[PDB]
RNA sequence: ACCAAAGCUAGCUCAACAUACUAAACAAAUACAAAAAUACACCAAAAUAAAAUAAAACAUUCACCUAACAUUAAAGUAUAGGAGAUAGAAAUUUUUAUCCUGACGCUAUAGAGAUAGUACCGUAAGGGAAAGAUGAAAGAAUAAAAUAAAAGUAAAAAAAAGCAAA
RNA sequence: ACGAGCUACCCAUGAGCAGUUUAAAAGAACCAACUCAUCUAUGUGGCAAAAUAGUGAGAAGACUUGUAGGUAGAGGUGAAAA
RNA sequence: CUCGCACACGCUUACAUCAGUAACUAAUAAUAUACUGAUAAUUAACAACCAAUAAACCAAAACAACACUAAAACGUUUAUUAA
RNA sequence: AACUAUUCCAAAAGUUAAACAACUAACUUAACAUGGACUAGCAAUUUCGGUUGGGGUGACC
């Protein structure tokens, strides 16, 4: 016999019942899109069209992703959208040759990043690229505020921009106590970035995360029967008072 | 980072179907590493008078080196973003005067 | 050959066929000389010459090929400036 | 699986400690070195290897110890010595001729007179004559005796240069270091202990020694007589 | 081969394994090694005086059987609270921030039989 | 409480009384409520086969009623 | 005349539909040596599938091979390949509802392994059986009723000479 | 994936070794228990998928042995017999 | 004619009493510790379960006087709390 | 190939002169540790052409 939804679809017909029906609308739809990451090891070529060479005629072209493990001590760190090839090789690149297994693993560092929004230093295992993006994007806080979640890659990276996200919504005075003055100058230059606070908290989350959140949320300690009772009792009285 | 290019070439899907891959599209040749590139240099707004490289209110190009871990932790300079520069451009025009 | 594909389940063609022969509509193929461009220096003219030849092949090497070959080269074809368009009728025929 | 050292014990006690031999296998269980196991039981006397260790903190001067015994032991080739100053006791490697009932100082002071050295006695390297006899040597001050404390072995003090010693190793290796470590002075106990006859295997195999292998290793290039001009000095000294 | 299917008890290991049959333990090991009962942890069997009164272990046949009604928690509500509480309505008297005359319990930890954790046993 | 054990399956827990509170406590603390990935393609299997056994049961009842309207025809 | 022989049921197979997809049953006990109410902790984790095989050997290669996108064509075409074996697209095209669900599928050596993952066999992962037939009633067993047909035997040992028959 | 309850080697923790000879508990000597397995005959679908009868070697040691643990197949372990 | 009684480990009712055995177990019988049924049964003093943290203790077991070398398993007491 | 050690270039952190002559370079390296090479160890994959008065040796193709 046969199963009448196709199995590549469980995953999405199981959000679409129980508690994750409850979940925020906003967070379902930031889960829901996955954009292409910004190509990384892999260097695209623009054109859809291309002149095969050999042929002399227009040739449809696409691009395609390579596949790039992250292992989970990349989740602590920034590492700039990028992580391990796991592949094969040619010795010699000639083709004739021994195909072999090779793995190429990125260079890492520890370096401390100084944010703003949070006042804070962390010690960070970050890569050249990060360190390149953040020159790029101009500030640290830029960096991870300016890049979407695909291109960051990290739970962490994703934590960060939960904090500063929270603390741009909030205008948590906490960030500078004794002087206003800095305070609102750095909430000045990010005033692009700002986002209600009901999207702000769900920004960074794994699903467990968020289930859990919205499973603490629905908390409730089930209403003794004596109260309902009370209030069907009160109802009917009263309206056997105000029928006389 | 290494810069890497597949050997055999993949069929298309087109209507935004996903590429069907098969294992001979694992092996990669290697076309760069860009750690291995001849190094760029960055370009800063220096907010204090730097010791060789120059005064408040300058425009300098380091190397990164220089720049990522002396200048920007001390607040030696900024960089060089528009919303950073129009504030020299206008302390430029407010120096000149008196 | 595969008889069956995997993905199609149809008969593929073999093209390692299609760059060496030609067919015409009539089912005879035609073939280079073998050797024709291997050392011209050490050869008589006149074997230059049988060498640079257009030739047919027999009725046994003609099945085998179409057999390796599938239904879209059998086709008729009618190419602008084609060389070979005159050749591909047989005439006066009798058998 | 996993199995625990038994080399946890917190305390300092010169009674002897219960501990566990394990046949050349590391924590995995596997074999890394071959040809060890089941000696006699043993048990294993804590050796203070930091010769001078003021009892308490509040009285930091050079202080004076009785050596009360001297005990064979089964863990290391060296006789070792009880000795008791104060309130303490420790287990050091005995000198030579230390004997019971005896006397043995312990000194951090240099001088600029040096020291007529007797055998029990430890001081800082710079404290000494030039041609002394060495055992139980420090490499960084205050780290404790690492160097020379085989039986019956004794280095040498060769020189004193730029506020620094240098040694010379039982095998026949130079070693710089501060002139502010200490040694002690003297050979080490039991200088008999290699002309020891081994009489039959079963002799050996009580020293937890299992025999070697049977299969036949054709020698290699690694093997010969090499004549190799002696190897530089090595040096503790951290320069600026 | 041994006996898989067989369960596992006391009679089957070494000397070293006890495993009990399920009944409660009644105490601890105390300090000579011999074992200390906790005399409220021994449960007290309250039994009532049978002797006064009529009621028998079986029913007389030609008595009615009834109607069958589970007790609903709605059923126990109108029986005790209901009459109660419109006394009080009618009156005026009701006041719906304490309802603990009536027989309703805020809190269950400071009485000595809860309902919800059910701290007794029967 | 509702948990879902090391076998994935989803099973209804009970609770029990301890002196102390739950993250103090060794033994309980080493039981694992939650399932590691490559369960959930046995849990897949659970499904399947259960789907089958109701699948053919069905049938069985179906091939039933039409064996009795054959041998009992008084409609 | 013995040994035997015959049933037609148990259920299964393949699809359709379908809601949606870990059944049933939970009082206590169950992750101490599972099924043992009760004491200060720890807890947890990921790395490319490989090869048999095809190439008449074997070394680059070798569809499918536990990753949703179907259907009609384009097309076994463009391309890719020790340019060998083989592999192989796309642009672009086509697809009209819902009911009429069943069977030129099996019938106890078949159909599920299944009366059962049981017995039994393995230390363990694991492997894994066989077996049913009276009648409306057996609350009709001095019991009544239709095959007596396999090999094996009995009823009934053998009598010169020979592929055993012609 | 599963296997070191057999066997190889380890780790913990226990247990055995009587008589005789010797200044001696000396990998000495005689000889039991114990451990092995020399030589022959039985047996060869056997009592037994390696035994029986005799006969032998060691028998305070590199000895035998119980219990609980360890090392795992690209491995382990090995007084090498692959 | 002489491998006996007990315990550990392991087996799990194969043990006990009464009855039955045409056939089933015993490599045959007789009958029964082993097949069948019914009914019972091993009772704790033995055994398992049965404290932590500090602190003094260098000094073998060998009839232990004292030693040998391969350097050796096995606890007292004092303090602090121990339902 | 991987892995284990070696050696080197690059990456990464640095450091010096304001360099020399007349009228930018050079050097540094604690533990980790990346990319690309080098030399070994330990290894991985695969194969033993045919004819032959049997095969082998010899001979031959
Ligand atoms: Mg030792
Ligand atoms: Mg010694
Ligand atoms: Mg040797
Ligand atoms: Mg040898
Ligand atoms: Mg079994
Ligand atoms: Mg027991
Ligand atoms: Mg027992
Ligand atoms: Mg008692
Ligand atoms: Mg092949
Ligand atoms: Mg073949
Ligand atoms: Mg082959
Ligand atoms: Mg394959
Ligand atoms: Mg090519
Ligand atoms: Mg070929
Ligand atoms: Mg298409
Ligand atoms: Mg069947
Ligand atoms: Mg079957
Ligand atoms: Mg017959
Ligand atoms: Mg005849
Ligand atoms: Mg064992
Ligand atoms: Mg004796
Ligand atoms: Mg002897
Ligand atoms: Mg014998
Ligand atoms: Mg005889
Ligand atoms: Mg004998
Ligand atoms: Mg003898
Ligand atoms: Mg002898
Ligand atoms: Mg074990
Ligand atoms: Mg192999
Ligand atoms: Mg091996
Ligand atoms: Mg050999
Ligand atoms: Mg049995
Ligand atoms: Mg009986
Ligand atoms: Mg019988
Ligand atoms: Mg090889
Ligand atoms: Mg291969
Ligand atoms: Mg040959
Ligand atoms: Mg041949
Ligand atoms: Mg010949
Ligand atoms: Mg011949
Ligand atoms: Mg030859």
């Amino acid at each position: 016999p046969l199963h009448k939804v196709p199995v590549g679809l469980w995953k999405q017909l199981r959000l679409w019942e129980g508690i994750y029906s409850r979940l925020p609308r906003h967070y379902l739809r930031s889960l829901e899109e996955a954009r292409t990451p910004t190509p990384v090891h892999y260097r695209p070529h623009g054109a859809k069209f291309k002149i095969n060479p050999k042929n002399w005629q227009r040739e449809r072209v696409e691009d395609v992703p390579i596949p790039v493990h992250y292992p989970p001590e990349s989740q602590l760190g920034l590492w700039g959208g990028e992580g391990w090839v796991l592949g094969h090789r040619y010795v010699n690149n000639d083709k004739l040759s021994k195909r072999v297994r090779k793995v190429w693993k990125p260079q890492l560092f520890q370096r401390e990043l100084y944010s703003e929004i949070l006042d804070k230093r962390f010690t960070v295992t970050v890569t050249m690229r990060t360190l390149d993006l953040i020159d790029q994007a101009c500030g640290f806080d830029f960096y991870i505020l300016k890049t979407p979640k695909e291109d960051l890659c990290s739970k962490f990276g994703m934590d960060l921009k939960r904090g500063m996200l929270l603390r741009l919504a909030r205008q948590d005075p906490q960030l500078h106590p004794d002087d206003p003055a800095r305070r609102a100058a750095i909430y000045d230059r990010y005033k692009a970035f700002v986002i209600p606070e009901a999207e702000a908290e769900w920004v960074g989350l794994t699903l467990d995360e968020a289930v859990e959140k919205q499973r603490l949320l629905e908390e409730k300690d089930p209403i003794p029967l004596f109260k309902i009772f009370v209030e069907e009792l009160l109802g009917q009285l009263q309206q056997q008072a105000l029928s006389e | 980072t290494v810069i890497v290019e597949r050997w055999w070439k993949v069929p298309l899907a087109g209507e935004g179907r996903k590429p069907r891959l098969h294992r001979r599209h694992r092996v990669y040749k290697l076309v760069e590493d860009t750690k291995h590139r001849p190094k760029d240099n960055l370009e800063l707004v220096l907010t204090q008078s730097v010791e060789e490289l120059g005064v408040r209110g300058d425009l300098v190009s380091v190397k990164k080196s220089v720049g990522r871990n002396r200048l920007l932790p001390q607040g030696l300079a900024v960089y060089a973003s528009p919303e950073n520069k129009k504030l020299f451009e206008e302390e430029k025009l407010l120096r000149q005067e008196g | 050959v595969t008889y069956f594909s995997s993905r199609k389940g149809k008969r593929k063609t073999v093209k390692a066929v299609i760059y060496r022969f030609l067919r015409l509509h009539s089912g005879l193929w035609l073939r280079r000389k073998a050797g024709y461009k291997k050392k011209l220096w050490k050869k008589t003219a006149a074997r230059k010459r049988r060498l640079r030849e257009f030739v047919f092949c027999n009725k046994t090497q003609s099945k085998l090929l179409d057999k390796m070959t599938t239904s879209f080269w059998k086709r008729r074809n009618w190419y602008a400036d084609d060389p070979y368009q005159k050749y591909q009728d047989r005439t006066n025929l009798k058998v | 699986a996993t199995s625990v050292s038994w080399k946890s014990r917190t305390k300092y006690t010169v009674m002897p400690v219960k501990m566990r031999k394990s046949g050349g296998r590391n924590h995995t269980g596997q074999i890394q070195v071959h040809g060890i196991g089941g000696g006699h039981k043993q048990r294993y006397r804590m050796i203070d290897f930091l010769r001078f260790r003021p009892e308490h903190e509040s009285k930091p001067g050079p202080f004076e110890e009785k050596v009360i015994a001297v005990r064979y032991d089964p863990c290391r080739s060296a006789d070792i010595a009880l000795v008791a100053g104060g309130n303490r006791k420790r287990w050091i490697i005995a000198t030579e001729n230390m004997k019971a009932g005896d006397t043995v100082l312990n000194s951090d002071h240099i001088g600029r007179m040096a020291v007529a050295a007797r055998e029990g006695d430890a001081h800082p390297l710079g404290a000494l004559p030039v041609g002394t006899l060495i055992n139980n040597v420090e490499s960084e001050p205050g780290r404790g005796a690492q160097y020379i404390r085989a039986a019956g072995t004794c280095g040498v003090l060769l020189r004193k240069v730029n506020g620094t010693a240098i040694i010379q190793l039982p095998s026949k290796r130079q070693m710089q270091v501060l002139e502010t470590c200490i040694a002690t002075v003297g050979r080490v106990s039991n200088v008999d202990h290699n002309k020891r006859v081994i009489g039959k295997a079963g002799r050996n195999r009580w020293l937890g020694k299992r025999p070697n292998s049977g299969l036949w290793q054709r020698k290699g290039g690694w093997a010969g007589r090499k004549i190799r001009p002696l190897p530089p000095m090595k040096s503790y000294v951290k320069l600026p | 081969g041994a006996d898989r299917m067989s369960k596992w008890t006391s009679k089957r290991g070494p000397r070293t394994f006890c495993k009990g049959r399920g009944a409660k333990g009644t105490g601890f090991h105390g300090r000579d090694g011999k074992f200390v009962q906790i005399k409220e942890m021994i449960p007290e069997l309250v039994v009532p005086e049978l002797a006064g009164f009529k009621l028998k272990p079986y029913v007389n046949y030609r008595a009615p059987e009834g109607t069958d009604t589970p007790l609903t928690a709605k059923q126990l509500f109108l029986e005790t609270a209901a009459p109660a509480i419109e006394k009080d309505f009618k009156a005026g008297t009701f006041d719906p921030e304490h309802l603990e005359k009536y027989g309703f319990e805020p809190t269950q930890e400071g009485k000595l039989f809860q309902l919800y954790p059910k701290n007794f046993p029967r | 409480a509702w948990r879902r054990d090391i076998f994935g399956r989803i099973i209804w827990h009970k609770f029990k009384q301890w002196p102390i509170p739950w993250y103090l406590n060794k033994k309980y603390n080493r039981k694992r409520f939650f399932a590691m990935p490559y369960v959930e393609r046995f849990v897949r299997m659970r499904i399947e086969k259960q789907a089958r056994i109701k699948a053919r049961k069905r049938s069985l009842e179906r091939k039933k009623e039409k064996f009795l309207q054959e041998k009992f025809p008084h409609l």
